[PDB]
């Protein structure tokens, strides 16, 4: 949205196709179109749908996963460098990847995402509640204070379904116990098992 | 991972510079029925020709494998593009200065 | 010689007969249309890779054939006419003519559902929670977008369901359908489960393209559990089509632009083994669960099953529910139908409450005990 | 004739040995050269090789990596598959019947004796099972023999003590 | 949550062994036993003589007293080591407290030993059950049941091996309140059971009686073979 | 997997502990109810055969002169403990010439209600309803087979617990009377039981302070039953 | 003597059989037909006369319909006649009638009906109520207004009847049956399974009110085959399909679904469950009287003495079958055959039973139990 | 006829003639196969075998006016076993020989199943190809084999048309097959095979080795009696090897020394002792 590069962005299970080989013809006719277009900024979504940690065995195994992700690997670094691709990929788990997908820099900043402490949850609600009119009669570092461990998305469902949570009242604009049955509903998980810890 | 196995041959590539066909080796299969063994025999071909040719494949383990119980239709002719190779790599007709140089991920 | 005289004479009588009988024996609604439609024309239909700039200059191949550099007919609309977008082209001239809408699937969009089953909320008694928070999720922003906009909140794209088996699931997603007035799509969960690789990703695409071009739709999956339950991984390379299957369902379900004017209401029963990436919302908002029936809402979904019957007007209903703590509206079902059936064993007309006592002391104890069997006793 | 075993046991270098010395007509065939792109010219391939093979002589063919070929396993939808499976069809229709006389020496050889049907090990077809089994501790040491003899070789270095 | 081990629960709250090891006794030979008012008989099914060798060793009735009966089911090798261990606790019984054996205390200490032998680590438990009949206290007739699981469960007549649920029936419309004694009633009650029996071969029938005071007294087969032709004359009566 | 008694869940348990109470379900039903005239108790029998003795299955047991029992589950497991707590009662009046209490006897069941061990055997497979009168009146006492035990003033075990407890919440108060609640017990029996409640069906175990004798009613049962 | 009316009724039925201008509009419809009428495949209908068709190797065109044929006949994925020279819509073509039609749609009644029975008289009452009165009479359902039972389940010993009252239902029918053997459900390839059960309901909803019954369908959750891609992640698949299958949506039809198995203990809970299966009815060994009727109907149409009494095949065995008593039967006429003769005597009944008792009731080698 | 090719003009499309010589697909499959071709006078050293399944299979087929006659149900399903090398399918292909019966040996191809259908969905147009080729005998080999016979047997029990469709399956290991397989009323004459005796090896001998080009002067029983027991293709080999032995020493006569080395060749399949235990 910021920068005006000529931006492209790929998913995972989009490039491994029915037949055999259709996968090289995919990327390779995707480095060369990003590379005619040279302030190239290449996105890839669930690099782990085609990253896999490759096995020797017998009597089973798919194959053409690994040859469209070699051609991904080689196309994009060693022998014919380029030097106009930017990459983006971005995975949910980690060690089901090969070492030669990272190794220092086939891709080369290796950063995690961190969970939002306490702050950065109250700044999340501030920033999604924006939108929303409020009677502000809310702290939010309560709520920040209280939900552990949250994403942003759930702070998100404990902002929209506070707002309907005040729609079933429907009179008036937001109040604190609104968001308080958002969290509510969001915290569990319930349990509420309990028996024989006494 | 990550030896520089590439650039030792990229090195090669720019010592002795004659005729380096330095395939990918992923890039070959296409979708077709026996177009890449054709492709094998051109570059057979054209390296017995061109006296001092220098035969390259990187990333070999995609197009090697092991072996299977028949599983994937594919396979069969991944298989046979091998068997391509194993045969006229050696066949009855010996290469001459025909060197080729291989690296893989995992051997 | 009785019965042999009698077939053998009759069927020789009856051959016979049918020898003599053997012997005995020895448009204007569009013609002139066609006539005028053999001056029409054999219109092949094609595929377009590009145009070029400044002339149309349309490079198309057919779909099998080659690839040709054609010009257009001027008769076409001379912009709509752009990229992937199958048209029609003239055999002999290579001049293409209209635009029409492309290849669907040969059998995906067979699952779109082309009508609407009578099962209305009514029939879905004693969910009365289930029930708001459903209509307040798909039935309200989709045809009153009243509260939601004009105060500035979004309504929840994604509502998970489960429980016991019989509960309901198949019901409230039949339910909507009756009120749905909107383009509602059935997705088995094992419809991802082909024999070729990467296929269930061009079922997901062409599902997500059939969702986009009809406006303010549904699509139902059911059944999620053989979509993928979770991202395993081992030395043998098992749950791998599935896998990829799954995620790029995650995929072109949300994010990078995401679905838009979609409801997808999701079930299964199991949903303890699924992976986070769909438990995550924003993807699947509402966790609406079930429960068993515990209360009157039994005796409700008695009066569902007792209302479409001409009965016995001296009978309780709560009594039989005090007898069925654990059951499901299905077993309800079984019940009521089957007490019915009692009645229709007899020559009456009209059931009993001891008809019900019947079916109560006949599936429960029968079909809820004998299976298994006990030959022990051990416990009593 | 069948030959197979732990490959790298000279499969090939037999084959060698009697194409050196044979006499009549000699045909090496790779086993992955029948599937080709235009769709139907594999019967006629096979079909060249036994009318050439009766043709001739009483002669020898060597057919190497028929694994390529003999493969039980099929799917008859790929359409990929249908063109192998006639090749073994052709194969199979035009082996049982030569002409009993005219003695057409087929050598075939594997390394793998798993993925061959077993319509094709059958009597009349293919009647011998000989493998190519690793050498032993005397066999190594002719085999040092035989190979030592072309390098100069200092004459007081044992090579038995690495056997 | 398998059909091993005997230690771990069903995830619905059962133990397979326990309930498969009655099988063994379900496909097992047949044996009844009722009580009269004074005198006590029982019997067992298929004798089976094989036309070569003796069967005075196979008897699958007993005692450990002079004033209790044994019965089984199931395979014979655990009701062998069962029966001689209950030997030695009678006999232990008597070296204690001077009493004739209750058949009550007997039965509580094989069914307990069963319990505690199923209890423990991978011991496979007796797959019989005993059928024990005694009158000790002024004569009064008692005949317990055991079980693999261990529970003594007493009855006032009884059949399991093969086809019990039908050789129990043919009991429930016999049993009316005036069967002994009566004991020449109770004679041909048990020749209606033998004759109610899953084949009632007629001369593979075996067996024995106490008249509550006496001793153990193996039958005759021509006896046996009056009572079948008094049968067949109350069956050519009820025409 | 879970698999044994000597590995946790991800989240909590036992997970064997939970199939001894998954294998409380299986028992007949039986209901006691603490009132400060007197514990009133009652049981189902389940008769199979006429065959089948009543009197001879146990349900009601005597621990002491003034403390009974019933049990729900496994018979044999019950026989054992029952026996243990006959002998540790009779140890308790030995080395102190007074009752042993209730709620230590039920300590003293529960020490070995769990000592579950195969090396260094199983859990047991029953619950069990202890009723008794101890210097502060009477006492009703409820176990499991975790060993978790409690007081409960009016307890239902066994299958169809659920509904008997329900019920039963209907229907109690604090300052209930001994007839009333004997009758109160024998309507939820008899909503719960499949068979037509007779003489043979239930029997009751009733404890006083002045008739500490004779936890039982034998036949006038009949005349407690006939008066519904 | 009954060979002559035999073979003449065979001979003139087949020739009866082999027994099979004035319209110029309809020569004219004749020639706007090509005389080579070429054959291809639908893919989309547009309504302005024309749709869009398929060749055989793949050319696609707007071909119109000769409109005397109606093009509500025409369905996506159905074969069509079509022009060369301007490729056409000719008409309709009769569809493929495939092999899974001539294997599975058996249309004929197979053997005897409800008089060879053993032992019921009340499951079939049941199965009756349940099925063909649903078929036959469906008036009640109007006079109350309740919806039919709809899956039944046959359980039981092996050799109990299973086979015979599929068999029985089959017989006295007016829809078209359906037949599954239950050992069917696994292939060798990856997803196999739910392709079988949506081209299978598919055909079963297409064509009428119909029967599917399947046997043995314990035979997918307790076998295990070397010859099994993925596997228990298949099979389960497999099970999810036909899960989704008989309970889903869009008024299902009316297709009475009957199964039979053997074991009833190693099933799916969410499958015996009603709303899918509302019938679940018990097959015991029922009794010791009706071996009696299954020795009658087994020997109703055979020469035999007197010379036995059933009492005395009554006190032998404890288990009581069909399976038994047919055995008994052919053991016999083994027997009959060995001896050259008619009129079965008691030897032959007795040689046959203890023959039969042996091969196959004995279990195990001894000793065990005894 | 159906699937018959015809002489089709190329110009109107319109038929010329009738071309012969359609398609031949059992005999293709039969050609997959290449069975041993079989008659009577080779598998002797047993005739009881024999005569049991005469009286099961040719008496069906000769008479089924003595099984319907009397009015009894003519067998369907034998099921045999024994060791292998007994002449587990010499025997059936000769008496579906001798009888005039199409045999049929669907085994595990991909083939087979391209040749039965298309490999579509199941085996069950084998049972096209059984009605219609009516005098059928159909063999299988030693537990996915089973379960097609589970399917083909739960079928033709009765629920299908006419007979002379038996099927034979010959294997070891009995118990492995299920046993509601081996109910009573589906399959009846479990037909032992026994290891080859003295004198049925030595006939054994007698007919692998009568039509060669032997010593004037031989003796077979000393051959006979020193195999303790061979297959029976392993006797056929002792005999070729023998003519091999004759051959190395450049005669086409066949003493008996050469007998002596090939019972020494065929040897190597049992020695090893230090293994008595037992
Ligand atoms: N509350 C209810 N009221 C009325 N009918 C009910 C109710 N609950 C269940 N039913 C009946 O039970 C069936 C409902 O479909 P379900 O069995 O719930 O399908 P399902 O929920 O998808 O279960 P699955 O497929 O095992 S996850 C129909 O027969 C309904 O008539
Ligand atoms: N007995 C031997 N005496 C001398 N040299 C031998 C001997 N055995 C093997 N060799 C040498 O080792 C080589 C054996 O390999 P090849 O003959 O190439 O067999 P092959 O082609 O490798 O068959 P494969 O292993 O399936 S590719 C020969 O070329 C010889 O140089």
């Amino acid at each position: 949205a910021q920068t005006k590069a000529t931006f492209l962005k790929l998913a995972g299970p989009q490039l491994v196709q029915m037949f055999i080989g259709d996968g090289a013809k995919l990327v390779r006719d995707a480095f060369a179109l990003a590379k005619e277009k040279a302030p190239s900024i290449i996105f890839i979504d669930e690099l782990d749908a085609i990253g896999t940690k490759r096995f020797d065995s017998e009597k089973a195994g798919d194959r053409e996963v690994q040859r469209t992700m070699l051609e991904l690997l080689n196309q994009l670094d060693g022998f014919q460098p380029n030097t106009q691709v930017k990459v983006i990929a971005a995975t949910n788990r980690v060690d089901i990847l090969d070492p030669a997908l990272l190794r220092s820099g086939r891709l080369d900043r290796k950063i995690e995402f961190p969970m939002p402490n306490e702050e950065a949850r109250a700044r999340i609600m501030q920033i999604h509640s924006r939108k929303m009119n409020v009677s502000p009669d809310v702290n939010y570092e309560e709520l920040a204070r209280c939900t552990d461990d949250f994403n942003g998305a759930q702070c998100k469902a404990v902002c929209v379904e506070a707002g309907m949570i005040a729609l079933r009242r429907g009179a008036t604009e937001l109040t604190h116990e609104d968001y308080m049955e958002g969290i509510l509903e969001v915290q569990a998980k319930k349990k509420a098992n309990l028996q024989y810890y006494a | 991972p990550g030896t520089g196995k590439t650039l030792l041959a990229r090195a090669v590539a720019s010592q002795l510079d004659c005729n380096f066909l330095k395939v990918v080796s992923s890039s070959i299969v296409d979708k077709y029925i026996g177009e890449s063994a054709r492709l094998i025999r051109e570059m057979f071909n054209y390296a017995r020709d061109h006296q001092p040719c220098i035969i390259f494949m990187d990333e070999i383990d995609a197009i090697g494998g092991r072996r299977f119980s028949e599983g994937t239709s594919a396979d069969r002719e991944i298989q046979r593009t091998l068997m391509e190779l194993l045969n006229q790599m050696d066949g009855f007709d010996t290469l001459h200065r025909v060197k080729m140089i291989m690296a893989t991920n995992r051997p | 010689q009785v019965e042999d005289d009698i077939q053998q004479l009759l069927k020789k009588i009856n051959e016979l007969t049918g020898i003599k009988e053997s012997d005995t024996g020895l448009l204007a609604a569009d013609k002139q249309t066609l006539q005028s439609e053999q001056p029409l024309q054999v219109a092949r239909c094609t595929k377009i890779i590009n145009a070029d700039s400044e002339d149309p200059k349309y490079i198309i191949n057919v779909k099998q054939f080659a690839k040709f550099v054609v010009d257009l007919s001027d008769q076409v609309a001379p912009t709509d006419i752009e990229e992937g977008m199958r048209v029609g082209v003239d055999r002999n001239k290579y001049q293409i003519h209209i635009p029409l809408p492309p290849k669907i699937d040969p059998t995906v969009t067979m699952m779109q559902v082309e009508e609407k089953p009578d099962v209305t909320y009514s029939d879905v008694g004693g969910c009365k929670e289930q029930i708001e928070k459903l209509r307040e999720v798909v039935e309200t922003p989709l045809l009153h977008p009243e509260r939601f906009v004009n105060l500035g909140i979004e309504p929840p794209k994604g509502v998970l369901l489960f429980g016991p088996p019989g509960t309901g699931k198949t019901l409230c997603a039949r339910a909507v359908a009756n009120r749905t007035d909107a383009c509602f799509i059935r997705v088995i969960g094992s419809e991802l489960v082909q024999k070729y690789v990467g296929e269930g990703a061009r079922m997901v695409r062409e599902l997500f393209e059939m969702a986009r071009t009809k406006k303010a739709c549904l699509i139902f999956f059911d059944e999620i559990d053989a979509i993928g339950g979770a991202r395993f991984d081992d030395g043998a390379g098992g749950d791998n089509e599935v896998q990829r299957t799954m995620l790029e369902l995650i995929n072109q379900l949300d994010g990078f632009d995401p679905r838009g004017n979609i409801k997808v209401l999701m079930a299964t029963n199991r949903p303890d083994t699924l992976d986070p990436a769909l438990m995550r919302p924003g993807r699947l908002d509402r966790k609406i669960e079930f429960s068993l029936p515990d209360l009157e809402g039994r005796t409700h979904i008695f009066k569902i099953h007792a209302r479409s019957m001409s009965v016995e007007r001296d009978i309780r209903f709560e009594l039989l529910a005090r007898l069925c703590p654990n059951s499901t509206g299905a077993e309800i079902r079984s019940v009521c139908t089957e007490a019915g059936m009692f009645a229709i064993r007899a020559r009456r007309k009209i059931a009993t409450e001891k008809d019900f006592l019947e079916a109560v002391n006949k599936v429960i104890k029968s079909y809820a005990k004998f299976s298994a069997t006990p030959r022990y006793m051990t416990y009593n | 004739v069948l030959m197979y075993g732990p490959p790298g046991c000279g499969k090939t270098m037999l084959a060698k040995a009697v194409a050196h010395h044979t006499t009549a007509a000699f045909i090496r065939v790779v086993g992955s050269e029948f599937v080709q792109k235009y769709l139907g010219e594999g019967p006629r391939m096979v079909r060249d090789v036994f009318r050439l093979a009766k043709e001739n002589a009483p002669a020898i063919i060597f057919i190497d990596e028929i694994d390529a070929i003999a493969t039980k396993r099929f799917d008859a939808q790929t359409g990929a598959d249908r063109e192998v499976q006639r090749i073994l069809l052709e194969l199979l229709n035009q082996m049982d019947g030569f002409d009993q006389n005219v003695n057409v020496k087929v050598i075939m050889a594997t390394n793998r004796a798993d993925t061959l049907d077993p319509a094709l090990l059958r009597p009349g077809r293919l009647d011998r099972k000989i493998e190519f089994p690793l050498p032993d501790r005397r066999q190594k040491r002719l085999i040092f023999s035989t190979i030592t003899s072309k390098m100069n070789l200092s004459e007081e270095v044992d090579l038995e003590d690495y056997v | 949550s398998y059909d091993r081990a005997i230690t771990v629960f069903s995830p619905d709250g059962h133990l397979f062994q326990v309930e498969y090891a009655q099988e063994a006794v379900k496909k097992g030979s047949t044996a009844v036993g009722v009580r009269g008012r004074d005198i006590v008989v029982l019997g067992v099914e298929k004798k089976s003589v094989a036309k070569l060798q003796d069967e005075r060793t196979v008897r699958k009735i007993c005692a450990l007293d002079d004033n209790v009966c044994m019965a089984f089911a199931g395979l014979t090798a655990d009701a062998r080591i069962v029966i001689n261990r209950a030997r030695v606790e009678c006999q232990s019984h008597r070296l204690t407290v001077e009493d004739p054996v209750t058949v009550e205390y007997i039965t509580r200490y094989i069914a307990s030993l069963k319990q505690r032998y199923t209890q423990s680590n991978g011991r496979r438990p007796f797959g019989i059950s005993a059928l024990i009949v005694g009158f000790d206290f002024d004569g009064t007739p008692r005949l317990y049941q055991t079980d693999p699981s261990g529970t003594y469960h007493a009855w006032k007549a009884n059949a399991i091996g093969r086809g019990a649920k039908s050789v129990r029936e043919f009991l429930e419309k016999n049993y009316t309140d005036e069967a002994i004694e009566t004991d020449d009633l109770t004679i041909k009650l048990v020749i209606k059971a033998l004759l109610e029996v899953v084949q009632s071969g007629g001369k593979n029938i075996e067996l024995a009686v106490m008249r509550r005071d006496q001793s153990l007294k193996i039958l005759n087969p021509e006896e046996i073979e009056k009572y079948v032709a008094e049968i067949e004359k109350e069956k050519e009566e009820n025409e | 997997y879970d698999r044994g008694v000597n590995t946790f869940s991800p989240e909590g348990r036992l997970f064997q502990v939970e199939y001894a109470i998954e294998a409380i379900k299986l028992g007949s039903t039986a209901i006691g109810i603490q009132t400060s005239e007197g514990v009133c108790l009652a049981v189902e029998k389940r008769i199979t055969s006429p065959l089948m003795e009543p009197s001879s299955i146990e349900k009601i047991v005597e621990i002491d002169a003034h403390i009974g029992c019933a049990m729900s589950g496994l018979i044999a497991d019950a026989k054992t403990l029952i026996d243990k707590a006959r002998v540790e009662t009779q140890n308790h009046w030995f080395t102190y010439n007074e009752t042993m209490t209730v709620e230590s006897v039920t300590q003293a069941v529960s020490n070995l209600a769990l000592q579950f061990g195969e090396e260094d055997s199983r859990p047991f497979g029953v619950a069990l309803l202890f009723g008794g009168v101890d210097e502060k009146g009477p006492q009703l006492f409820h176990m499991d087979p975790s060993g978790t035990f409690v007081q409960c003033d009016a307890r239902a075990i066994g299958s169809a617990s659920e509904g008997a407890q329900s019920s039963l919440q209907e229907v109690y108060h604090k300052s209930m009377t001994l007839k009333e609640a004997i009758k109160s017990s024998l309507i939820i029996l008899k909503q719960v039981m499949e068979e037509k409640l007779n003489a043979t069906n239930i029997e009751l175990a009733t404890v006083q302070p002045g008739q500490n004798f004779h936890m039982f009613t034998k036949e006038e049962l009949e005349e407690v039953i006939k008066d519904i | 003597l009954e060979r002559i009316k035999d073979y003449l009724l065979m001979e003139e039925e087949f020739i009866r059989n082999q027994e099979q201008k004035q319209e110029e509009e309809r020569s004219k419809v004749d020639d706007l037909r090509g005389t080579p009428m070429s054959v291809g495949t639908l893919e989309e209908i547009i309504d302005d006369n024309h749709a869009i068709v398929s060749t055989s190797v793949g050319s696609e065109h707007y071909v119109s319909i000769l409109s005397f044929v109606d093009k509500d006949l025409l369905e996506p994925g159905c074969s069509v006649l079509l022009n060369h020279k301007v490729h056409a819509v000719i008409g309709v073509l009769m569809d493929d009638t495939d092999p899974l039609v001539t294997v599975m749609k058996v249309e004929k009644a197979p053997q005897e009906t409800y008089a060879d029975i053993g032992g019921l008289d009340n499951q079939i009452q049941e199965i009756k109520e349940s099925v063909e009165l649903p078929l036959t009479h469906p008036e009640y359902y109007e006079e109350m207004g309740i919806k039919p039972p709809k899956g039944v389940i046959l359980y039981g010993p092996p050799g109990t009847g299973k086979t015979l009252l599929a068999k029985a239902v089959a017989n006295q029918t007016s829809a078209t049956f359906l037949r599954v053997v239950g050992s069917e459900l696994i292939q060798k390839y990856l997803g196999d399974g739910p392709k079988l059960v949506r081209e299978l309901f598919r055909v079963a909803e297409e064509h009428a009110p119909s029967i599917v019954f399947i046997d043995e369908i314990d035979a997918i959750g307790t076998k295990r085959y070397d010859s099994n891609s993925g596997g228990e992640r298949e099979i389960q698949r497999t099970m999810l399909e036909l899960l989704n299958q008989l309970d889903g949506f869009d008024s299902r039809g009316d297709v009475k679904v009957i199964m039979a198995t053997n074991r009833i203990e190693t099933l799916d809970p969410a499958l015996i469950r009603p709303g899918r299966i509302d019938r679940k009815i018990e097959f015991p060994l029922p009794d010791e009287k009706t071996k009696k009727r299954i020795f009658q109907i087994h020997t109703s149409r055979m020469t035999l003495a007197d010379d036995v009494t059933l009492d005395d095949l009554i006190m032998a065995k404890d288990d009581l079958s069909g399976a038994d008593i047919k055995a008994i039967c052919t053991e016999a006429g083994l027997m009959a055959l060995r001896e050259r003769r008619m009129k079965v005597t008691n030897e032959d009944f007795k040689k046959s039973k203890e023959n039969v008792l042996y091969k196959k009731q004995e279990g195990t080698p001894e000793g065990l139990y005894l | 006829t159906p699937n018959c090719r015809v002489a089709l003009r190329n110009d109107s499309y319109t038929l010329h003639k009738i071309l012969p010589n359609k398609v031949d697909p059992l005999v293709s499959l039969m050609m997959v196969e290449k069975v041993p071709d079989s008659t009577y006078e080779m598998i002797g050293g047993l005739d009881k075998q024999i005569k049991e399944i005469k009286e099961v299979i040719e008496l069906p087929v000769k008479h089924p006016e003595l099984f319907e006659a009397l009015g009894i149900a003519q067998p369907k399903g034998v099921l045999l076993y024994g060791p292998p090398g007994t002449g587990k399918t010499l025997l059936a292909r000769a008496v579906a020989h001798h009888t005039d019966c199409t045999f049929i040996r669907v085994s595990g191809s991909e083939l087979v199943q391209k040749f039965i259908g298309e490999g579509a969905r199941m085996v069950r147009e084998l049972f096209v190809m059984a009605r219609e080729h009516a005098p059928s005998i159909i063999f299988m080999d030693e537990s996915e084999v089973q379960r097609t016979m589970l399917e083909l047997l739960n079928q033709l029990d009765g629920f299908e048309a006419t007979k002379n469709i038996k099927v034979i399956m010959a294997t070891n290991r009995i118990d492995i097959l299920d046993s509601a397989l081996l109910r009573p009323g589906r399959i009846d004459r479990k037909i032992e095979f026994p290891p080859p005796n003295e004198e049925a090896r030595l006939d054994i001998l007698k007919i692998h080795s009568r039509k060669m080009n032997l010593t004037r002067g031989i003796n077979l029983r000393k051959i006979a009696e020193l195999m303790p027991g061979a297959s029976g293709a392993e006797v056929k080999g002792v005999c070729t090897e023998a003519g091999m032995y004759a051959l190395r020493e450049r005669r086409v006569h066949v003493t008996q020394e050469d007998f002596e080395m090939a019972v020494a060749k065929v040897m190597q399949k049992d020695s090893e002792k230090n293994m008595s235990i037992k």
